[PDB]
RNA sequence: UUAAUAGGGACGGUCGGGGGCAUCAGUAUUCAAUUGUCAGAGGUGAAAUUCUUGGAUUUAUUGAAGACUAACUACUGCGAAAGCAUUUGCCAAGGACGUUUUCAUUAAUCAAGAACGAAACUAUGCCGACUAGGGAUCGGGUGGUGUUUUUUUAAUGACCCACUCGGCACCUUACGAGAGGAGUAUGGUCGCAAGGCUGAAACUUAAAGGAA
């Protein structure tokens, strides 16, 4: 029974969180029998199965779990990536524009003023959603995390996600009444040639005496 | 812009998060999140026609508590944005004067005493 | 102690379970979510993957093999790289069936550069 | 206060207080439900007792 | 500071206080001449001249060393250039850039840097038709 | 006559995801050829539509086509702006720095003119001719120092510290004449509008509906 293991890298910034939480990661993952290191000198934090690991699949899960805490999620919140309902998503806007500033403005729009709009995705989806430079880790159930993406990469392609955060509370309570189940829910959800050579300057006054 | 219940949540999700599907309908909200709820929309509506020192009044403290609480408010927001600088986490723009409102902000109801802003600085 | 490749494949619409010899040429056992349920809003689940990898697994011993080397995958390309539900629940189901688990590789098609006009 | 507005548990309990109360007679009124906070104390108790009540009466000066 | 361009650079010689030669420099101010002299029929430039005898032969500037400047010596000994040296760089630059725009027609980058050159040659070509250094039909191209 | 901490040109080692033309690679997507197996596969909140025992989806090997250049990727670099991210070569061009090289006022701002050139949807910053700073970072240069490095094959850097010039920003500071909103009421004007079961009126009139 050889042993699986995975190791991810963080970066120096975070190492002074890291130190105080890694007896709280170190009991959490004890529960499944995963063996955790962390190396300082390296900056490196590895999970490792044990002879004693009975859950083939938890590894997998402790892997995303570092991954997590590497790209600054509290544990507290990470922790939850153990649970069999909850994954990780990662969903990249880098390639979606070419302008800087148009990039900057949609990119704030899915936060929203004052982080309103993160919010209340968050709450609807029930996902924890974290908005990192070229990309946005999201966090929570299957079902969640499929809602976040289309409205994360509409919001690129200059949809606003207001309209997104309305469609998510009509389709809540439509999922709630069960006569329109099979019946059709969008009718209630809103809708010369170029030349090389430049052309001659004009004279200037002087020129013209001289 | 004009659905008076979609841009009522958007508003009122942090207080909604912070005292917790999630119930927003105001027949389902219950408990400190229906009371501040309440008095968030009513400030909201008297910002229009009331005079700004009466509509607002921060809650009598004294300067060494107060003090003391604007201070270490303020490290915890530095601390937040720090930490999100450090790291590529974006965050909702703040004009100069106002603090961010951290989620520190709605728990403690640190507004209603510290205020804002410092209007002694902002008049000058 | 003869030696499979179980490729799993989750999506989060479906689930495949998918047994071949180590060259990977030869097709030993395929069962899926969908087969192993009768509503379309299930194939999905975590349960319809455990009954998938238990006629897997089941299969597999018919034939000879024991432990089997695990790849799973996500749907890459330009859509997600995370497994489905159903991914996780199928590799617990070979190992409770019995077989032995080998080694555990994630194989999620990851493109250097996507078909995605920046236009 | 912070069951909802239209809730009937609130809707009754709040009226059988505001009956028993004015029966009692520490509340004057029963009109506003604001009076169980802003109109209850110990001063309305106290009016109730039986040398005001004579003094009231005009039983005593 | 830079015209055509954005950036505000100050590198710079500065040439010393004292005016009167080295005290180490000890070679005769004729043989200084005669150097100067050979490196133009050499087909040297009156820039390249100076950074020679700097380097290699202690002068560490032509007035200083031996009263008149690089230009005004060869001229007394009949060496002069058409046009000035400042001119015949920007000239040649202007050429190899039509050059190249001849063989690489997509070169908008390329197109704009020669305006910018042509530019640079009218103007310096008007000051010098001003002080009659260049003959006043000049024209350029 | 100086040789402006004005301007130009020259030379030296450099710096760059600046431009043009070729060239190289990468996994992904689509298609195709074989290839093992067999009943579903994609998609949705459900479906519908689409493919499928002529083998779909999935598996292995291989080829072709178009696009793109992930992670590294930064409140970093280059470009006048719009913009620019694989390798190598060529073609010119450019910035800063270094210079005891050279011209000698050749300059600054500029209406006209010339070159290049679905989207928005919560924002915001007193301004200036203007003082002294701090931390970090990019490029160049000088000096110190001792670790990486290494030796008569050629090349010959990385890090630490101080100083300095020029940039992208951040955080502070001294100085300055820099010369309508929210509502209410309506014997006016203009529109929009009430009612009585339908059939059914010149007809107290059928069948069938409506209400009950
Ligand atoms: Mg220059
Ligand atoms: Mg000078
Ligand atoms: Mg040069
Ligand atoms: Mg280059
Ligand atoms: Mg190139
Ligand atoms: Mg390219
Ligand atoms: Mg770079
Ligand atoms: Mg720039
Ligand atoms: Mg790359
Ligand atoms: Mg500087």
């Amino acid at each position: 029974a050889e042993e699986s293991s995975f190791m991810t890298l963080f970066p120096k910034y975070r190492e002074s969180y890291l130190k105080t939480i890694w007896n709280d990661v170190t009991r959490a993952l004890d529960k499944h029998n995963i063996a955790c290191v962390l190396d300082l000198v390296e900056g490196s934090m590895t999970v490792k199965t044990t002879r004693k690991t009975y859950d083939p699949a938890i590894i997998l899960k402790a892997r995303d779990l570092i991954k997590l805490l590497a790209r600054s999620v509290p544990f507290p919140q990470a922790v939850k990536i153990l649970q069999d309902d909850m994954a990780c998503d990662v969903i990249k806007i880098g390639n979606f524009v070419t302008n800087k500033e148009r990039f900057v403005k949609r990119r704030q729009r899915l936060v929203g003023p004052n982080g309103n709009t993160l919010k209340a995705l968050e709450l609807l989806t029930k996902c924890y959603i974290l908005v990192q430079g070229n990309t946005v880790s999201a966090m929570g159930p299957f079902k969640g995390l499929k809602e976040v993406r289309r409205v994360v990469e509409d919001c690129m392609k200059n949809i606003h996600p207001i309209y997104h955060i309305k469609e998510l509370m009509i389709k809540r309570e439509l999922a709630k009444r069960p006569e329109l189940a099979n019946e059709d829910w969008s009718r209630f959800l809103p809708m010369k040639v170029y030349t090389p050579f430049p052309p001659a300057q004009l004279p200037r006054k002087v020129d013209l005496e001289i | 812009q004009n659905d008076l219940e979609l841009q009522q949540f958007l508003r009122e999700s942090h207080l909604l998060s912070a005292f917790n599907g999630i119930v927003y309908q105001d027949d389902q909200v219950i408990g400190k999140a229906r009371s501040r709820t309440l008095e968030m929309r009513l400030n909201r509506l008297s910002r229009v026609n009331g005079h700004q020192d009466k509509i607002n009044k921060l809650e009598k403290v004294p300067m060494h508590i107060r003090r003391g609480m604007i201070d270490k408010h303020v490290k915890r927001i530095k601390k937040y944005e720090q930490e999100a600088a450090e790291g590529g986490i974006v965050l909702s723009k703040v004009k100069k004067g106002q603090f961010r409102k951290i989620e520190s902000t709605y728990k403690k109801d640190i507004e209603r005493r510290i205020g804002g802003s410092i209007k002694a600085r902002d008049k000058e | 102690q003869v030696f499979g490749v179980a490729r799993i494949y989750a999506s989060f619409n479906d689930t495949f379970v998918h047994v071949t010899d180590l060259s990977g040429k030869e097709t030993i056992a395929r069962v899926t979510g969908g087969m192993k349920v009768k509503a379309d809003r299930d194939e999905s689940s975590p349960y319809a993957a455990m009954l998938a990898a238990q006629d897997v697994a089941a299969k597999c011993k018919e034939v000879g093999i024991t432990a089997v080397h695990v790849k799973i995958r996500a749907t890459g390309g330009t859509r997600t790289k995370t497994p489905g539900p159903g991914g996780q629940a199928a590799l617990r189901a070979l190992a409770r069936s019995g077989l032995r688990i080998g080694r555990i590789e994630d194989v999620t098609p990851v493109p250097s550069d996507s078909t995605r006009k920046k236009g | 206060s912070l069951l909802p507005p239209t809730d009937p548990f609130r809707r009754k309990h709040e009226q059988l207080l505001l009956d028993k109360l004015y029966a009692m007679g520490v509340l004057t009124t029963k009109s506003k439900i604001s009076d169980l906070e802003n109109k209850v104390t110990v001063s309305a108790i106290c009016r109730r007792r039986l040398p005001v009540i004579m003094h009231r009466l005009k039983m005593a000066e | 500071g830079r015209m055509h361009s954005a950036g505000k650079g100050i590198s710079s010689s500065a040439i010393p206080y004292s005016r009167n030669a080295p005290a180490w420099f000890k070679l005769s101010s004729e043989s200084v001449i005669e150097q100067i002299v050979k490196y133009a029929r050499k087909g040297l430039t009156p820039s390249q001249i100076g950074v020679l005898l700097r380097d290699a032969h202690g002068v560490t500037q032509a007035r200083v060393i031996t009263g008149n400047k690089i230009m005004r010596i060869l001229k007394s000994n009949g060496l002069a250039p058409e046009i000035p040296e400042d001119l015949y760089y920007l000239i040649k630059k202007a050429v190899s850039v039509r050059k190249h725009l001849e063989r690489n027609r997509k070169d908008k980058d390329a197109k704009f840097r020669l305006i910018l050159i042509e530019s640079r040659i009218h103007r310096l070509a008007r000051y010098y038709r001003t002080v009659a250094v260049l003959p006043p039909n000049w024209k350029y191209e």
